[PDB]
RNA sequence: CAUAGGAUAUGAGAAGGCAGACCCGGGGAACUGAAACAUCUAAGUACCCGGAGGAAGAGAAAGCAAAUGCGAUUCCCUGAG
RNA sequence: ACCGAUAGUGAACCAGUACCGUGAGGGAAAGGUGAAAAGCACCCCGGAAGGGGAGUGAAAGAGAUCCUGAAACCGUGUGCCUACAAGUAGUCAGAGCCCGUUAACGGGUGAUGGCGUGCCUUUUGUAGAAUGAACCGGCGAGUUACGAUCUCGUGCAAGGUUAAGCAGAAGAUGCGGAGCCGCAGCGAAAGCGAGUCUGAAUAGGGCGCAUGAGUACGUGGUCGUAGACCCGAAACCAGGUGAU
RNA sequence: GUGGGUAGGGGUGAAAUGCCAAUCGAACCUGGAGAUAGCUGGUUCUCUCCGAAAUAGCUUUAGGGCUAGCCUCAAGGUAAG
RNA sequence: UAUCCUUGGGAGUCAGACUGCGAGUGAUAAGAUCCGUAGUCGAAAGGGAAACAGCCCAGACCGCCAGCUAAGGUCCCAAAGU
RNA sequence: AACAGUGGUAGGAGAGCGUUCUAAGGGCUGUGAAGCCAGACCGGAAGGACUGGUGGAGCGCUUAGAAGUGAGAAUGCCGGUAUGAGUAGCGAAAGAGGGGUGAGAAUCCCCUCCACCGAAUGCCUAAGGUUUCCUGAGGAAGGCUCGUCCGCUCAGGGUUAGU
RNA sequence: UAGGCCCAGGCGACUGUUUAGCAAAAACACAGGUCUCUGCGAAGCCGUAAGGCGAAGUAUAGGGGCUGACGCCUGCCCGGU
RNA sequence: UCCUAAGGUAGCGAAAUUCCUUGUCGGGUAAGUUCCGACCCGCACGAAAGGCGCAACGAUCUGGGCACUGUCUCAACGAGAGACUCGGUGAAAUUAUAGUACCUGUGAAGAUGCAGGUUACCCGCGACAGGACGGAAAGACCCCGUGGAGCUUUACUGCAGCC
RNA sequence: CUGGGGCGGUCGCCUCCUAAAAGGUAACGGAGGCGCCCAAAGGUUCCCUCAGAAUGGUUGGAAAUCAUUCGCAGAGUGUAAAGGCACAAGGGAGCUUGACUGCGAGACCUACAAGUCGAGCAGGGACGAAAGUCGGGCUUAGUGAUCCGGUGGUUCCGCAUGG
């Protein structure tokens, strides 16, 4: 039987053209007053997924 | 996974929403219509048996990057607004279907 | 049998903020990169360089670096572009 | 009165087993996996019980689907991980 | 492009027997004379058993758990050595004596000398007083099924390729374009598109393309789901047999 | 002595957690089952080629694991080291 | 002098030891423990230190009945000057 | 040809050896194959032949493909065998002698006495055992020893009810 | 071939029973005491119903707990459970 | 004098409880850490987890005395059954190969094996067991496994059952 | 976690010393903090010294307040600590809320996730004549993933279409 795509890395993981993982920041969900403006714009945007864990789980979700 | 530690795919928020209502238009880039001579007919049932398009999924868009030279009775879908005036550059006509 | 001593009171250990220097002196340094990590201004800024609000030093221009003196005992940061 | 019951007679009427394989309903776990454990997974499988057929069970629409419409089910391949 | 008697059905053979267990159950071992029984009359030894002859057969060393018959091991003989030497037992020097082979700086013993503490697993570390094996022979551990991904390789390439099924000796091929991958992305999305979202912004940045190559398959390198590298728990649970 | 009764998540016990077929802090037998074992033992044919590490971070982890550190194989930009 | 970086397949390792200098813990006790930087060993045989992973020299493609040195040695075991 | 390097565990990389089976060619065998048994041959290595002796019917090479792919270690499975070593043990107990049988007898069969139990080591009979009971032959094993003998192996024979 | 006896001492009153196959007692049992449940389809029990144990019994009876013959005795605390 | 819901009364008391301890004081003995008699600065006795005292009882259990004794100073001898010996049969655990000296010294820190020396002809047999960390049992203690099974209650969520 | 576990002590952050004149480095090694606080304790504008001592003096005393010298510093720095700071970052007054939204080439740090730094650009501001500063507080602490449901605004979808 075929293999599957690991459900919740694939909720959260656009994979981008040209092979590249696209992810969303984390500290964002519930809790800023204690966090400042100045973070607030660095966690909105997105980012990618770096060199060291896209060895890892590149199997996950090798199924788009 | 990580020993324990909580792996990357929890830490991250889930940021997914998807719709039924999706429309995979098919992709020309425009070029493809240089293998055909001027004033051929340029119909989604005639992109296909072509080569063109291997797969008509409900849609067929024009894309504009390229240029053309060829004046083609062009009816299509949807159109990018770039393909519009290019068909129309080469004198082509721009029907909507 | 072992006598139990306890009452350690001291282990902790914050981890440390990486201080010191960081572009060499006579570095080709680029526009808006940092140069050097203090708390407290040991090394005011000099020219082309302001202090920021965590006063660090970063380099308005591009170019070269220097560290000349403030005179008596006191130091800074010269840039200087080509 | 009449019934329970009793007696008597017609009944290739039934019951029982084996393919340790197959299906259909009724009852129904657990180690393990989750790096621990309960929801969860394990799986409605293991075993147990009734049915039958050589296939069974579903089956001629109170169904898909949203086009200038198909036409009772079952199974295969895709959809698709 | 299955096994050839420790393999293959537990069972090639009186095998679900013989035996173990009251019990539910467990569950072995053991095939080969020749082409033909022609299977040894006859003579000796002994009570035979068992030979030695003879005869049979091409072979009798083929003669009754009967083809081939190795090693452990038990030996019978003899070439060289040994009863003042400590000795992981060898190596390398090395006379004497004994030798004459796949004919070449030979064969076998070696009085004596010098260096010298087995193999394996696990360890910072082992001759180890840490484990493992009495040796001898056989069996016995990283396999396929499906998909992922990469390199190498094949054919076509901005197009590659068919699944099921029909026919056709199971096959090869033919038919079969239903789909999937790719040639355009970015946005969760509507929507847009060589641009795209965020934005009030033709600003700036994010990821895109400008410097295009894929796909069908195949050997491999791994990986996902599968007992998934073998051997091993104690234990849980179900259905039953047992107070000889 | 003889003939029966009570069955395992139960029986039974003038009580010990003793007895229940040489078994008992949950009997026995085939079943799920090639359970699981981050643990221990084992993993066979040869040469050539280069070749390490035992630390950091995090972890109910601390003898386990993943990422980075250090090695090999391939393809490059190349002379940057 | 040539080794770096980037991309990708594949790992193993995450229990380490000891000698000198630089510290802590200790008793300026340990072949102790926790590290720093440097060695060796681990994974490295040979020679010396009588023998000896860890010190002092030195890296083993393989053969010869040749030559030179290092550490350490030169009365005799045991090669070299009484 | 020149220059350089070659210790290696875990670990990566590259070349080859060999068994079983198949595939086309070729050949080689009752004028003796496979196997087995020996050596002093060759190839860098796993290795590969070549005579000689066994055996009495099949099997190599060249290139390919498929693998249940190669042992020396699992407190490994399964046989075969040593080791201790003719060493421990020979399962409570009184026989000795004379004849007889027989190849052979401390034991077997006889007689003689002395022995031992005797609320049992004695007679009946359940439980069970299933042919052991009986006579007649037989000694390859079965007796913790030999053995002519027997609870053993052979061919016969043996239980009777009205209560 | 069929008792060794005498002085005291705790612990158990006593004969009885178990740790088949380490442990025979100072443990259990025991008569008696005792508080309490229970009006007969009793309570308690087996165990989801039945059915017929308790009992062809009926508070001078039957389950349950606590102690251990007898003799002298059993005082204080109802706040928490 | 604070605090309690209330502060141990009767009888016992270095106890099957008692730590300091062998408490001190007396009898038992020449000598008495145990035993009995009394003392109470009862660490931590106490009233049905029962308190105390009790004649009869026990393969209980501590202490003392007589009787008689190889238990002992201090061994001796005798019978027999194994042992050794001569025929009969004949295993087993274990077992890397094995021509296996002992002193130091070193080493995974405790040698048969290597180094330094020291002594020792070869081969059995009867005995002793110091050693091979002698065999039998992949440690019963001890710690880890994200093991496991019995037990437990005011751990957590549940369920049966009576409400 | 553990110089065998047990109990005891600790678990993340911030600063110092160990640390070996860059950064980092451990110990159940040495010393103390934090789970805030502030509407001015921020923003600018402009203003100006401090701690003690010494005198002189009602009550007033060692130490209130007044002058008065000498005093680059001993104080003050919302708060631990180190590093700074007397050109203010110390101390006052006025006016105001930049404790601004969209960003940000570039770097430091880092296994990852996080965390840091900032020129400059725009829209709108505050203060000041202007230049210019202001994206909270003297820097480094003052707190935490996702899943989850609550909450306000939403040219977003909404299962035939309209909601």
């Amino acid at each position: 039987p075929k293999m599957k795509t690991h459900r919740g890395s694939a909720k959260r993981f656009k994979k981008t053209g040209s092979g590249k993982l696209k992810r969303s920041h984390a500290y964002t969900s519930h809790l800023f007053a204690n966090k400042s403006q100045k973070q607030k714009r660095k966690l909105r945007k997105s980012a990618v997924v770096s060199a060291g864990d896209f060895k890892r789980i590149k199997q996950m979700l090798a199924n788009i | 996974f990580e020993g324990g530690q909580m792996p990357l795919f929890q830490r991250l928020p889930k940021r997914g929403f998807t719709n039924i209502n999706r429309k995979e238009y098919a992709v020309v880039n425009l070029d493809k219509l240089n293998g055909f001579a001027e004033g051929t007919e340029v119909t989604p049932e005639l992109l296909l048996e072509t080569g063109v398009i291997s797969k008509l999924n409900a849609g067929v868009k024009i894309l504009g990057n390229g240029k053309l030279e060829k004046k083609l009775t062009v009816k299509a879908n949807k159109f990018s607004a770039s393909a519009k005036e290019a068909v129309e550059a080469a004198g082509g006509t721009a029907e909507v279907i | 049998s072992k006598k139990g001593v306890g009452s350690t009171k001291n282990g902790r250990d914050s981890e440390a903020k990486r201080l010191g220097a960081k572009r060499a002196d006579g570095q080709f340094v680029t526009g808006g990169s940092i140069l050097y990590r203090q708390r407290g201004t040991k090394i005011y800024p000099g020219e082309n360089v302001g202090r920021g609000g965590d006063d660090t030093l970063f380099a308005k221009i591009d170019g070269t670096v220097k560290f000349e003196r403030f005179g008596r005992d006191r130091k800074k940061v010269s840039v200087y572009p080509v």
